[PDB]
């Protein structure tokens, strides 16, 4: 009937009308700010001028770095991610003890600020006041280098990100019934030869649904890079490089650039998984 | 058969260990005053409440905790009520779109939030609209809706089919047959979801970094991360994880009262019992 | 209480029922019965309100209801999956319509209680549907579709969850309830024991027409199709196919003329050689336990039974004859759920019987009782 | 083969099972048979290799493998729910065991091809178990079962998520199959008809306690309990109580005499004046059909029909005679499911006896096919 579409509608209308305001007119003010020039010390040289800043960012030099930066930070943490939480979930699942305390250990490190988290491994991996640190060569400072802070900002991301994909592998991997494992070993399988033989390949959309939620969620890391590292020694991501440009360059061309270059990345990264999905 | 039990007393506790050591450490850095600060994880030096009773010494942090409290009751309040209403909409009857609102839940689920706040700084500028709670409940809202879709459109499928009818059948007024029938029984959604999109939306710190500029609606990550260069310098370590673990204690109480239900939540109703 | 129903239609926008009319008396107990997908459960919620007739003319009582909303008719539905909240204790669930209803507050519990006394939940008045059982779910969704005292208590197919030996006790307490409550009833099954048990005037369907509206005793004695002849009794029908040998018929495994004036019958509606003859298993008995005087004239003839299961006081030996036989569109359509196979026959005989699986037998076939249908049309010829 | 397993046991940490005692021979097709929540399907388990026996011994072949893995033994399994994976196509899933098992590709699907040349699914080879129905998912787990050739092929209800109409031609179709392989074929199941049709020696098992191992024919007419007397039998055994009369017994509407041998015999065994008649429904016709010279004997009595069902070749009169009877811990066990009432005696009158709901009859009954137990212990005394 036309009045269950009309209440269908209704209540989908604010929702809509909340999400394609806030989503699409910011991102089409930001290609119309990138298609000219400002600056946020003088409002009043507004000149137009062409795809300069786009040429700018693309050929600068340090666009690229960040990039490769995020990406390598987002691959390396995408597969101890979700081999941990492979793990993590079929703890979770198989377990004979209490399983309320693994849950909610798992859950506490899901919900924490990641300001606390990021302080953390902050102040662990510091020389002299945490214990990380001093496990290590006298004078190691693991945290003003290029590689060592990478590997602190991947520690850190990990140990945050694992207990959401833990809990999405749990919810695809408890709707295999009990059955399917029972004939599974009738007929000869193993352990393992039952993982990657028919629970493995069984849950793939709640496999491929995660990956592609946590390969997106960590090419945007700004917590963890700026209160762990701070952007400097070269190991700023490109969420960082965009912050920092707009924010203490004042110059809201490159901003709008950078931002529109990021949501393209973003929307090429989708577009290829789903491809090969 | 102790081989077995051995092997899930061993990675039970490895799980626990895992998720509390970076915990403890801020909780045994936050007691201790500026002394010993040296190494050790089982509290060396003796617990004074050195750092505490500095960091709610004025208007520094009170203000940053209560906004950040207010924000995240009225955006949950928000986000709970819109998405019950698109939730049950894509949940019982729609037909005509059911298929692509789940692909824009799912875009702005992953959507990149520096794409998206060097336009809303510039626009949010001109509008006045710049450090106030109206301000940052419309972004928080917004990124907060395809959690809220996603836990509740779970309970919704969850409860059965033939209730409408079963309340038609007795006489009940559509609205009556709804108030009477479904109200109390999406209860429990609707309280999950509230408690899932205030632990989302109370943690987000780009956005409240990027708008906000001064003491009125100044969220308390934004307050944590300014403790640096602040008053508070007795030793920015204690002030510091004082912050944080005034921060992180919330999430400890809901966890450890709600585990049971957030999990079910979460997991789309999948792993109820 | 008097459901008068005639030319209600319905199309969708196919068609799901058509051309349905009866007069469903003060106080019966019509089943609607017919294979998955037929036009039954639709003329069900068609009578409740669920859905909107097409052509019309449905009265309830003395005027033209099919207009009102399900809350004017005063109808009580209960449905299959016992649509039941779960959020309120039992009296609640019972009292739900007297309170929708605006009953007040000093009648509503004394209704209550005494239908949980009719019933046989009268301390159950106090937990929650979630832990409850079958039988008790069952009798909850019952006790709140009956103390509304409703004018047309009409149930759809509610003995489906239950296990095979508590869905049999529960069609005992349903037929002996109606007795004592006495309300024009109707009921979707898809099973024909159910029709045939608790039943006062049988209902079957195909594909949206009725092909029968009959007495479970006239509907078996008398049926008139291939459909309602093979699809009442759980051993089916057997369908051997026949020729006209002119004096008679001829079976694919015996002669026998029939009856002078059987033939005549026969010959009036004369058809091109096609007409598939039936024989009910209960019919076909072995010749050994044949009494003389019976089996001279029995049409004797001896198969290989395939497989003789005894579970009781008669065994069904199975049999097979080559050639065809299932070689019309009723009965193809029959076979589409049941039957599956071309051309294996039951027949059950007495337990005295000595048979083992595949030994040889000789079963004698009355031939006074054999239905002789036909072909392409699908109307019996011996008794309409 | 020969699946010898003697003194087997099981406890779960209160016994569950507990002395299992027979030796299946090769071929045969056993039923394991009972109440739900009996020690069926734990034994079935036990025997599959999916749990550990506890006493122990357990001879599939001539060796004890109560401590070989599932795979070690060669037993195929067929689960209730068809345990079958949707991301393997129909070919897929019945090699599965086989590229389990490491055979050549060429071997894998020449086994296939056989396999489902012996079902009837040879071109649903490539279709998904998604994009199926009921009958043919049954046969693609059956055929997955089959293709491994195994020592015992053990199955577990798997005809229990079947239509009504269509699990009697499945029920025909594997006793037809199991036929032409000839593997040994334990089955459970919760119903008797099952037990009745395909089954080579069934088992009644009652809360561990295997009641009698016979074959369908002495399971029936000759039980030894009463649990093993009411609990087969699609219209089970009516129940009467009595007290001996110095004649014979005393039912609480008749004078029976059964002879004075049986008398005395009996009486060897003195009963605590407790024991509980026990009347067949098949065995209670009505007076006025029965011929002369045998109404003279028969015990005529009469007794308003409560509900008459007339679903075919005979009506079901039941009643209710005032009294007792539900006085032993079998009857009531057996109860727990059936009967669902102090006294509703069902009387299968033969089709031509002209009585309707609520009318009179006078119900004859043979005093020859009565058997008498005890109501303390509950050891048949008749025939054990």
């Amino acid at each position: 009937k036309k009045s269950e579409r009309r209440l269908a509608f209704w209540l989908i209308a604010p929702a809509v009308l909340l999400m394609l305001a806030v989503t699409a007119y910011p991102i089409g003010y930001a290609v119309w700010l990138s298609l000219q020039r400002y600056n946020l010390a003088e409002p009043h040289d507004t000149e137009f001028i062409g795809l300069a800043n786009y040429v700018t960012v693309l050929t600068d030099g340090y666009w690229w770095t960040a990039f490769a930066v995020t990406l390598g930070i987002t691959v390396v943490s995408v597969a101890i991610e979700f081999a941990l939480g492979l793990a993590l979930a079929l703890v979770m699942h198989r377990t004979i003890f209490g399983k309320g305390a693994v849950r909610t250990a798992i859950l506490i490190p899901y919900g924490i600020v990641t300001v606390a988290a990021s302080y953390s491994w902050y102040y662990a991996w510091t020389p002299g006041t945490g214990y990380l640190a001093n496990l290590l060569p006298e004078g190691s400072a693991p945290l003003t280098d290029q590689l060592p802070s990478l590997a602190i900002v991947v520690l850190a991301e990990v140990w945050k990100t694992t207990p959401f994909m833990a809990l999405l592998l749990l919810a695809g991997l408890a709707l295999v019934p009990q059955d399917l494992l029972n004939a599974a070993q009738v007929d000869g399988a193993g352990p393992w030869k039952r993982l990657t033989k028919v629970i493995l390949p069984m849950i793939k959309p709640a496999i491929l649904v995660a990956l592609l939620f946590r390969t997106l969620d960590a090419f945007r890391i700004f917590d963890n890079i700026y209160i762990l590292t701070g952007g400097s020694n070269d190991t700023g991501s490109v969420s960082i490089l965009g912050y920092d440009n707009l924010f203490k360059a004042f110059n809201v061309g490159l901003g709008s650039a950078i931002s529109v270059l990021i949501f393209l990345s973003v929307a090429i990264i989708a577009f290829i998984y789903i491809k090969i999905f | 058969d102790a081989r077995r039990a051995t092997w899930w007393s061993v990675v039970n506790i490895l799980v626990i260990v895992y998720a509390l050591i970076p915990v403890l450490w801020i909780l045994s850095l936050s007691l201790k005053p500026t002394s010993s600060v040296k190494d050790g994880k089982l509290i060396p030096t003796e617990i004074t409440f050195a750092n505490y009773k500095a960091i709610f010494s004025g208007d520094a942090f009170t203000s940053a905790l209560f906004n950040s409290i207010g924000i995240g009751l009225i955006t949950t309040i928000i986000a709970v009520v819109i998405g019950g209403m698109a939730a049950y909409a894509v949940a019982r009857l729609q037909f005509p779109g059911k298929q692509l609102l789940i692909g824009v839940a799912l875009l702005i689920a992953m959507f990149p939030h520096i794409s998206l706040v060097t336009p809303i700084f510039n626009m949010w500028r001109g509008i006045g609209l710049f450090d106030t709670w109206p301000g940052l409940i419309i972004p928080y809202i917004t990124f907060a809706l395809p959690l809220a879709i996603y836990t509740l459109s779970a309970f919704f499928r969850e409860i059965p089919w033939d209730l409408e009818k079963a309340a038609k059948m007795d006489g009940a007024t559509p609205a009556q047959a709804f108030r009477k029938v479904i109200a109390p029984l999406a209860a429990p959604g609707i309280v999950t979801a509230a408690i899932l999109v205030f632990i989302f939306a109370w943690n987000d710190l780009l956005l409240a970094l990027s708008l906000t500029a001064t003491q009125r609606a100044i969220t308390a990550p934004v307050a944590i991360a300014n403790f640096t260069g602040s008053s508070q310098f007795e030793e920015p370590t204690g002030s510091i994880a004082a912050g944080a673990m005034v921060i992180t204690i919330p999430i400890i109480i809901f966890v450890l009262i709600f585990q049971r239900r957030i999990v079910a939540g979460l997991t789309s109703g999948a792993v109820k019992g | 209480a008097e459901i008068v129903l005639d030319r209600v239609t319905k199309s969708y926008p196919r068609a799901a029922v058509k051309e349905f009319s009866m007069t469903i008396a003060d106080g019966e107990f019509i089943i609607l019965v017919g294979p998955s997908g037929c036009g039954k459960s639709t003329t069900l919620n068609m009578i409740a309100g669920l859905e909107e007739i097409t052509s019309g003319e449905l009265r309830i009582g003395g005027e033209r209801v099919n207009e009102k909303a399900p809350k004017d008719r005063d109808i009580a539905m209960v449905f299959q999956s016992y649509a039941l909240y779960p959020h309120m204790t039992v009296r609640q669930n019972i009292a739900f319509p007297l309170t929708l209803a605006k009953v007040p507050k000093a009648e509503i519990a004394a209704k209550v209680e005494e239908t949980a006394k009719i019933l046989d939940l009268s301390e159950l008045l106090d937990r929650k549907p979630g832990q409850l059982s079958g039988g008790q779910r069952q009798r909850v969704a019952m006790g709140r579709a009956i103390v509304r005292s409703p004018k047309a208590f009409l149930m759809d197919e509610p003995l489906s969850n239950l296990d095979a030996k508590l869905r049999v006790q529960m069609r005992a307490e349903i037929s002996r309830l109606q007795d004592r409550l006495g309300t024009t009833t109707v009921y979707v099954t898809h099973d024909q024991t159910e029709a045939m048990t608790l039943g006062d005037r049988v209902v079957v369907m195909l594909a949206g027409e009725v092909q029968q509206i009959g007495t479970p005793d006239e509907l078996y004695s008398s049926p008139a199709n291939l459909f309602v002849a093979g699809f009442i009794g759980s051993p089916a029908m057997n369908f051997f196919p026949a020729t006209r040998t002119d004096v008679g018929v001829r079976l694919p495994f015996g002669e026998v003329t029939l009856t002078p004036h059987m033939l005549d019958l026969l010959d009036k509606q004369a058809r091109p050689e096609n007409i598939i003859v039936g024989i009910r298993p209960e019919h076909i008995e072995d010749s050994a336990l044949l009494d003389g005087y019976a089996r001279i004239r029995a049409l004797t003839f001896s198969v290989r039974a395939d497989i003789v299961e005894s579970l009781g006081a008669d065994k069904y030996v199975h049999f097979t004859t080559e050639g065809a036989g299932a070689e019309s569109a009723q009965l193809a359509e029959l076979a589409a759920d049941s039957g599956a196979g071309t051309n294996q026959f039951i027949a059950r005989v007495s337990a005295d019987s000595r048979v083992r699986t595949g030994e040889q037998i000789e079963l004698a076939i009355d031939t006074t009782k054999l239905s002789i249908f036909d072909a392409a049309t699908g109307l019996n010829l011996t008794r309409d």
